[PDB]
């Protein structure tokens, strides 16, 4: 085996191709975005909430 | 250099099952807690074999 898939299908294992290596995916971040801010009538105070 | 081994008593074969045999790996991809299927060459269960 030199390749692998998990239950999405996606290649989240691979082998080394020089030793008998093996890595897998564990993610080094990820983030949301979305902003929550009143009226611009009212004020204008933003705050983003990930 | 070989030697004919006429000895040998003609008689047809006899015929048993294929239960549970024929199965094997499909590819080099490692699958693990996934249902995956695939089309490839592959021996019937319950079917007839020499
Ligand atoms: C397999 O086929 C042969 C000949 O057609 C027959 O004699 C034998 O009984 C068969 N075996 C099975 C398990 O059906």
């Amino acid at each position: 085996q030199q390749f692998g898939r998990d239950i999405a299908d996606t290649t989240d294992a691979v082998r080394d191709p020089q030793t008998l290596e093996i890595l897998d995916i564990t993610p080094c971040s990820f983030g949301g975005v979305s902003v929550i801010t009143p009226g611009t009538n009212t004020s204008n105070q933003v705050a983003v909430l990930y | 250099q070989c030697v004919n081994l006429t000895t040998r008593t003609q008689l047809p074969p006899a015929y048993t099952n294929s239960f549970t045999r024929g199965v094997y790996y499909p590819d080099k991809v490692f699958r693990s807690s996934v249902l995956h299927s695939t089309q490839d060459l592959f021996l019937p269960f319950f079917s007839n074999v020499t």
